[PDB]
């Protein structure tokens, strides 16, 4: 349970990586627009 | 498996599927139509009579009720697919029709491309003509578009032409292939139109409300012409993927809309390959030789 | 095993919302285009 | 749920501390008694056998009859010496081999589970790549269309 | 070649019919008459369902220095303290597992939130290029 959990985190961990840099580019693209 | 289908006296030029996708029709030198049933053994039922000349350019109706069919001696045809039988013979061509196109989702009506330095619109029911633009010379192929307001033909002087329905003048003339032009096919998009030219290069373009003003898009390599100078076709797939094309090498060349990359120079034909025909459902292809005979691979 | 699990569960799922997203966009062309297909017509009339 | 492993080759301590102030704001018997005190104590209970020192008369004969069943005890094994040594480190060898096999068949397993799962992660992440392009190219065409219907309007 | 309850490597092991799984017949008596099921599967096993095996006999070499006082003294001693500190080393390790699944479930929800709540955030943000 330990180590499903680790790796699903930081596996999850990675969805915000990409979400977080995708909902920025929706800024500057509707800012600049 | 490779299917292939022979039953034909001479060259078959033209071969296209039910837009069902349940029967199949192919014709040529031997002035008669043949029909086939795609799937079983790809079996013969009927073969529709009556055409003095070559069947230079069969074409459906968009449901598959009545068949159009442009014949050398100066004639197109209306039969009924229903019965095989002759609903109209468009007849005051002047020369040599050689394409022909019914209206989809119009009103019934045709635009036929002739070697008498015409372009002529026909209503089916009226037995008259409606519209002629002759610009100088031979046209060798022709359709509309999807408003069925612009037509678009392509002959010797290699400048792609469209005229609009209601002011009748050339409406747009595109540039840029260096030799005749010699296949016209608009994808299902009702927007993009695919052009084989015997210059050895297939373009594409668009035509939409407004356009860049150039709208040569996409370019691939690879159709040959020789001494034959026979007409080339082009088609694309019924999703707008894969462009298909024949040529006088007696090589199927499958290309894709995406990367423009050689996905199969298939061989397997005798004769320069003149007509390829996508299934609307299915990945089935079918080849239309020179070599009197017809090819059905499965991809 | 379970990460296997957890993933091919939602494998899909991150197709299936794009696939929503690429047809949102997909179903405007129309109506973009029918729009273009309408501006460019009254056009002519304004010109004639 | 979703994270892709394999297309995600690109913040981790940024999101960690997002994610850490989401977090800021959410049977034995008798056995057992000896035993845990025993260990608590920090004490060995002492087994009293005066065996060895030598009530000295029976501490004496103890030492005369374990030190005979000792010489006894050294015969037996000097007698067939170190046969019987070396066919048990035989056995030891057929043991240790048989875990290694399985270290493999384990090995072979896991790497083929991550093997599928490669092909699964490109195929969808070129139809990711198709969306977002074709996304990127809906929103140009959207801006052209609204472009040329203001022009329209305006005719 | 070992037993599936103590970590032995039994002298008379006994098979269960329920599930093919070898214990020593000592441990395997003891676990049927606290309650009357197989251990491993939590099926219904009784002593009479048991299938004694047979193998080629096991064997220790009784070390040189071997006396009935060390056996006595030294050997037996070792012996109770490995269990001792094991067991309680054992009980650490066990205590430290709960803790850190503690810490791994509300650093897990913690990233629920998070993506819940970028969820959200994104495709608003990419509506309004749309809009």
């Amino acid at each position: 349970e330990l180590s499903h959990a680790l790796y699903q985190h930081d596996a999850a961990c990675r969805v915000i990586a990409r979400l977080t840099k995708e909902v920025t580019a929706a800024r500057e693209a509707l800012a600049t627009l | 498996p490779i299917m292939l289908l022979s039953g034909h006296e001479g060259e078959v030029y033209c071969c296209k599927f039910h837009p069902n996708g349940s029967t199949l029709a192919s014709a040529g030198f031997d002035r008669l139509i043949l029909l086939w049933n795609v799937y079983g053994d790809c079996d013969n039922y009927a073969t529709l009579k009556g055409h003095s000349g070559a069947v230079m350019e069969l074409h459906y109706n968009t449901d598959g009720s009545m068949l159009f069919s442009a014949s050398t001696d100066k004639t197109v045809a209306v039969w009924d697919s229903e019965t095989g039988e002759r609903v109209k013979r468009l007849k005051g061509h002047t020369s040599f029709v050689n394409s022909c196109y019914p209206a989809r989702r119009g009103p019934q009506l045709v635009c036929t491309g002739s070697d008498d330095g015409t372009v002529k619109l026909w209503d089916i029911r009226k037995k008259a003509a409606i519209q002629t633009f002759q610009n100088t010379y031979q046209v060798l192929a022709v359709t509309f578009n999807d408003t069925s307001d612009q037509i678009i033909s392509g002959g010797i002087d290699n400048d792609i032409k469209v005229w609009d329905l209601r002011q009748n003048k050339l409406t747009y003339t595109m540039r840029g292939h260096a030799d005749s032009v010699t296949g016209l096919s608009l994808s299902s998009e009702g927007s993009y139109l695919l052009s084989n030219a015997m210059d050895n290069t297939v373009r594409v373009w668009d035509v939409r409300p407004f356009a860049p003003k150039e709208r040569c898009v996409k370019i691939f390599q690879g159709n040959v012409h020789n001494f034959e100078k026979n007409l080339l076709r082009c088609s694309w797939s019924p999703d707008g993927s894969k462009i298909a094309a024949g040529s006088a090498d007696r090589f199927v060349y499958v290309w894709d809309t995406t990367s423009r990359r050689i996905l199969y120079k298939l061989p397997g034909h005798a004769g320069s390959i003149n007509e390829v025909a996508f299934h609307p459902d299915e990945p089935i292809i079918i080849s239309a030789s020179s070599d009197k005979r017809l090819y059905m691979g499965e991809i | 095993e379970e990460l296997k699990k957890h993933e091919d569960s939602a494998i899909p799922r991150r197709l299936e919302c794009l696939k929503e997203d690429v047809q949102r966009q997909q179903e405007r062309e129309k109506e973009l285009q029918h729009r273009y297909a309408d501006l460019l017509l009254e056009k002519e009339t304004l010109k004639s | 749920v979703d994270a892709l492993p394999y297309f995600d080759q690109g913040v981790r301590e940024a999101a960690a501390a997002l994610v850490e102030e989401e977090t800021r704001r959410y049977t034995d018997i008798m056995r057992n008694e000896f035993e845990r005190l025993a260990a608590r104590q920090p004490i060995e209970l002492l087994s009293m056998k005066r065996y060895e020192l030598p009530e000295c008369v029976n501490n004496s004969m103890a030492q005369l009859e374990h030190q005979a069943v000792r010489i006894e005890n050294l015969e037996l094994m000097s007698q067939h010496g170190c046969n019987a040594w070396k066919v048990y480190n035989e056995n030891l060898v057929h043991m240790i081999e048989h875990a290694q096999k399985e270290l493999q068949k384990l090995r072979k397993h896991i790497q083929d589970l991550n093997w599928q799962r490669k092909n699964m992660q490109l195929t969808a992440g070129s139809k990711l790549r198709e969306m977002e392009s074709n996304w990127v190219s809906l929103v140009s065409k959207n801006y052209e269309i609204e472009r040329t219907i203001v022009q329209l309007e305006n005719e | 070649l070992i037993c599936s309850i103590s970590n032995e490597v039994p002298e008379h092991p006994c098979v269960s019919p329920v599930s093919n799984h070898v214990y020593e017949r000592r441990l395997i008596e003891k676990y049927i008459a606290e309650n009357g099921t197989d251990p491993i599967n939590n099926q219904p096993l009784s002593e009479e369902q048991l299938i004694d095996i047979k193998v080629a006999h096991p064997i220790r070499p009784k070390p040189p220095s071997a006396t009935s006082i060390p056996a006595i003294l030294k050997a037996l001693q070792d012996e109770w303290d490995a269990v001792m500190l094991h067991s309680f080393t054992l009980r650490q390790q066990l205590q430290t597992t709960r803790q850190e699944l503690s810490h791994a479930l509300y650093q897990h929800d913690a990233a629920c939130r998070v993506i819940a709540r970028l969820t959200k955030e994104v495709t608003a943000a990419r509506e309004a290029l749309a809009t």
